[PDB]
């Protein structure tokens, strides 16, 4: 049952992983290997919460996001408890608080975008950057730029897992990138973008199942931003539409 | 004291208008300024969504005359207190009645300039003490008759200023002030995308080791 | 006077007491093994001025100074200093302040220096910020002002008209309509009796004629803030009262009492927009059927655009818009700068006509 739920852990279906870790909980003869089981279960109920999504509905996505949060804080507590001397777990430590980041820049993020809905659209002094929206997505430039130089670090710290792990903190990575990208292409200076990814964007190696979709969600965001390009106001609600929609697109694929 | 509820909070993250639709009368008169400003004020948004949601926002806003009274305080010339601001700010670094008696007997631009003085006061206070949690007695925010109108005006004046008022800065100031947990619980609900970076700057600029200090 | 009075009392052991009676009640302001010999004498010094103002020993001169020593302290700005008044006055004589309403009218000598407490209250309403305190204060001058004296009594109505126009947050506070307190109902009850007294002393600044033919050369501010108590509604206990003067002021089917200059001998604006306008806040029917007539487009564009007033007076406002609609269009089309917000500004008024016609078109 260990082995069936750290499969179900491994493909996705997190569901049955959190089934089988209750039965692992109420299990076990030691300390640290009930902490460990206790954070696993509790990594698998936030990834449920994370499955429990709605396409354009961004209620949903604030409530959901917080249960996320908070179950992902209770397994990071567990796996602080669980690390031991003889077994210093550094990689799911650093793995599960860079995915907490990530759900957190997520949570700003979002909120930012509901914040032209809930502010003024600058002051009555402002009459080429008006408002404190600019200034909060250019927070979310460094929070996002730092989190994508986090999980290099990580990437670079390991040199002891193998291509899938690797592949998957590029795609994390990768993740982050496309998010600072979209926003600096849409509402922080558009001037000098002037790409329009001229690069390939098929014809892949496709090694997983979640590296497509990962890549189809890649493909989707980077075709909703060569779009929106110059068209609109810098500030829109098209852009903060576009934030939103990728935000959800990236939380669906588990 | 009457802190705002955590449903209220919610629904200013939340962003919609059904939840505050279902929102007693104290809590809206503690939420009022952000949602007059959201009100009576050049669209940010241009949906079409956002067309009736405003309507019913401002549909629901009735009531209470107070929004009148706050109403005048979006309604002087910004640019004048900025300059003034600012040439105090410069002065710094290098009243015959009460502050009570002064802040009932008023109109919108002195009361105004009263209240970002004093703030320029209790900053430049924290920029000299550098550590110690000082003592001021600031008279209107003890005052405790004269207290939600105080808020009212703190908000405004948040709203108003982006870089003159700063957030976390505004946040700690106000932590030195008297009763005021209640202050920065009003100045994070009225601009919602404030709970984070105020709870990193309060992490930051405290004490380290001893919880058990004043 | 607070510090250096701290710093030498406690530094000087040997003169606690000090022959002058103020003297021995400023000790006692300050004083509210070394701690039981301070608390011990403080109750000798206790007991001492209760002999002086309630013992056979109580004289006019040492009460009087004791009093107006109080009473002094009490206009101090400083909000401690009126803590301790408070303090004193409690422990030498609304539960809290009943020393006042009880105590205080038990006194032999309590004619003269009741007159010189009154006064002394009455300038404290200049100053007061506590409206509990407020409350107490106009109880007691309702119950013991000297009706006598017209001047105090036509500053007693200043004061309190002034109370209520410049301090309005004391009595919006004090008629909080989430909890109407019996305490707000009798205090109500008490103004409305002062105002009710002055006006039947002197029917038997601005000059009032009546459609009855009295004649009055009153403050226009005492009009406001009895307007302003009449707005306030029917008290619970008593409605006499309240009626009489809403049919004094406000007769039914009958023209109102008109308003003149004293100096330059004009007709003054009884009713101004701001008081126009609460007046239609008010839920009373005469006073917003009073309030209706001579209302300017202008004057009704910044009437509708306020918030907090009850339904059937937008109703009313927007059949009175449509009566100028249909009197005068282009000029109220001039006075309209945003055609949309005027138009949904209407169309909010409509579920909570012509008018909005002329905004669409």
């Amino acid at each position: 049952v260990y082995r069936i739920a750290r499969q179900a852990s491994r493909m996705g279906n997190h569901d049955m992983a959190k089934e089988l870790y209750q039965s692992l909980l109420t299990q076990v003869a030691s300390e640290h290997f009930y902490f460990w089981l206790n954070s696993l279960k509790e990594f698998s109920h936030a990834e449920q919460c994370l499955t429990g999504l709605q396409e354009e509905n961004y209620s949903s996505a604030l409530s959901c996001i917080a249960e996320s949060l908070k179950f992902y804080h209770k397994g990071i507590a567990s796996l602080t408890a669980a690390s031991t001397p003889l077994n210093p777990l550094s990689f799911q430590c650093e793995f599960v608080k860079l995915r907490i980041d990530l759900l957190q820049a997520f949570s700003q993020l979002i909120c930012t975008c509901n914040s032209l809905k809930t502010s003024p659209p600058p002051a009555i002094a402002t009459t080429q950057r008006c408002g404190r929206i600019s200034n909060q997505m250019k927070q979310s430039m460094e929070e996002f730029r730092s989190l994508a130089s986090r999980y290099g670090d990580l990437y670079q710290a390991s040199f002891d897992a193998d291509s899938a792990t690797l592949r998957n903190v590029e795609l994390q990575q990768q993740s982050c990138l496309l998010i600072s990208h979209a926003i600096e292409a849409l509402i922080l200076d558009p001037e000098s973008a002037s790409f329009q990814e001229y690069g390939s964007t098929g014809t892949a190696h496709a090694d997983s199942e979640y590296e497509r979709r990962m890549m189809s969600v890649y493909n989707h965001v980077l075709e909703e931003v060569e779009s929106l390009n110059r068209k609109y106001t810098p500030v829109s609600y098209m852009h903060t539409a576009c934030l939103c929609n990728a935000i959800i697109a990236l939380l669906k694929v588990p | 004291l009457q802190f705002v509820s955590p449903f209220a909070f919610e629904a200013m993250q939340k962003v919609d208008v059904v939840c505050l639709a279902s929102l007693s009368d104290p809590e809206l008169r503690l939420l009022l300024p952000c949602l007059v400003r959201m009100a009576l004020c050049a669209p940010a948004d241009q949906s079409q969504s956002w067309a009736q949601d405003k309507k019913l926002i401002l549909r629901l806003l009735s009531g209470v005359e107070a929004v009148n009274s706050i109403v005048a305080l979006l309604s002087v010339d910004f640019h004048a207190l900025e300059q003034d601001a600012s040439k105090e700010q410069q002065l710094r670094h290098k009243l015959q009645h009460g502050l009570t008696l002064e802040f009932e007997h008023s109109d919108s631009p002195r009361r105004l300039r009263l209240v970002l003085s004093e703030l320029l006061a209790i900053m430049n206070k924290v920029s000299e003490s550098n550590g110690e949690f000082f003592f001021k007695s600031s008279e209107l925010f003890e005052s405790p008759v004269y207290l939600e109108e105080a808020a009212d005006v703190l908000c405004i004046l948040q709203a108003e200023l982006p870089s003159l008022l700063p957030i976390v800065d505004v946040a700690e100031a106000l932590l030195h002030v008297r009763n005021g947990a209640w202050f920065l619980c009003l100045l994070v609900a009225n601009v919602p995308d404030s709970f984070n970076e105020v709870c990193r700057g309060l992490i930051k600029n405290g004490e380290r080791q001893d919880e058990e200090s004043l | 006077s607070m510090p250096w009075l701290a710093d030498l009392v406690q530094s000087s052991e040997g003169s606690l007491d000090v022959l002058p009676v103020q003297c021995l009640c400023e000790f006692l302001l300050h004083d509210a093994a070394k701690k039981r010999q301070r608390q011990q004498k403080q109750r000798q010094l206790l007991g001492r001025l209760q002999d002086l103002l309630l013992g056979p020993k109580a004289d006019e001169q040492t009460t009087c100074e004791v009093l107006d020593y109080f009473l002094r302290r009490l206009g101090s700005s400083q909000v401690a200093s009126r803590v301790l008044a408070m303090k004193g006055l409690s422990l030498v004589l609304l539960q809290g302040y009943q020393w006042l309403l009880r105590d205080l009218p038990r006194l032999p000598l309590f004619d003269s220096v009741r007159s010189t407490t009154a006064l002394a209250l009455q300038q404290a309403i200049h100053m007061e910020t506590d409206p509990q305190t407020i409350s107490a204060y106009l109880i007691y001058l309702s119950q013991h002002t000297p009706v006598e004296e017209q001047a105090q009594h036509s500053d007693l109505a200043l004061d309190v008209a002034r109370l209520v126009v410049e301090r309005s947050t004391i009595m919006s506070h004090l008629f909080s309509k989430l909890s109407p307190s019996a305490a707000s109902d009798a205090v109500l009850s008490a103004l409305l009796s002062i105002f009710s007294r002055y006006v039947r002393r002197m029917r038997q600044q601005v000059f009032l004629r009546w459609s009855s033919g009295e004649t009055a050369t009153m403050h226009i501010l005492v009009v406001h803030a009895m307007v302003i108590l009449l707005t306030l509604g029917p008290p619970r206990a008593d409605d006499s009262e309240f009626q009489a003067l809403l049919d004094i002021w406000f007769p039914e089917e009958k023209p109102l009492p008109t308003a003149f200059l004293v100096d330059t001998s004009e007709e003054a604006l009884l009713l101004p927009d701001w008081l126009k306008l609460r007046m239609i806040r008010s839920e009373v029917l005469r006073l917003v059927d009073a309030a209706l007539q001579d209302l300017e487009p202008q004057q009704l564009l910044l009437f509708v655009q306020s918030f907090g007033i009850p339904v059937s007076s937008m109703s009313k406002l927007l059949q009175f818009l449509d009566q100028a609609v249909a009197h005068d269009p282009q000029t109220l089309e001039q006075n309209i700068m945003d055609k949309n917000y005027m138009a949904h500004l209407v169309e909010v008024q409509h579920e909570r006509q012509t008018f909005h016609s002329l905004l669409t078109a």
